[PDB]
């Protein structure tokens, strides 16, 4: 993924949350692609 | 060996001890409460108004003791109990 350019309280730490969120972000984008492809197919 | 000399020596030692202890307590407590306040403000500027209410409470509990020390300390040196 390319990078495009109050303070939130991240727990346990920002890095662990980022690492957990990235795979779920990729899965979400895959799911969105699947939904949009199904709509295009219909 | 005058007795009042010993009286004054003991009173001054005790007063110095109380003043030092009160200084330690006040300094540490004020520093810790200030650390809490600074971190809280850093996380969210809006809270600056709110945090003073609890923060100022803590100082009141702390400084009181310190200002009590001085008071009781003033008792020993200026009017030493048991002095003749």
């Amino acid at each position: 993924m390319e990078v495009e350019y109050t303070l939130y309280s991240f727990e346990p730490d920002p890095e662990t949350l980022f690492d957990a969120l990235l795979p779920r972000y990729i899965a979400t984008r895959v799911y969105a692609a699947l939904l949009e492809a199904a709509a295009s197919e219909s | 060996l005058d007795p009042n000399a010993i009286i004054t020596a003991g009173a001054l030692i005790g007063g110095g001890l109380i003043m030092g202890g009160g200084a330690i307590g006040a300094g540490i407590g004020d520093g810790i409460a200030g650390n809490a306040l600074i971190s809280g403000i850093a996380r969210q500027p809006e809270a600056q108004g709110r945090l003073f209410t609890p923060f100022f409470i803590t100082v009141g509990l702390v400084e009181a003791a310190y200002f009590i020390n001085l008071a009781f300390m003033a008792l020993f040196v200026f009017a030493t109990p048991g002095l003749q």
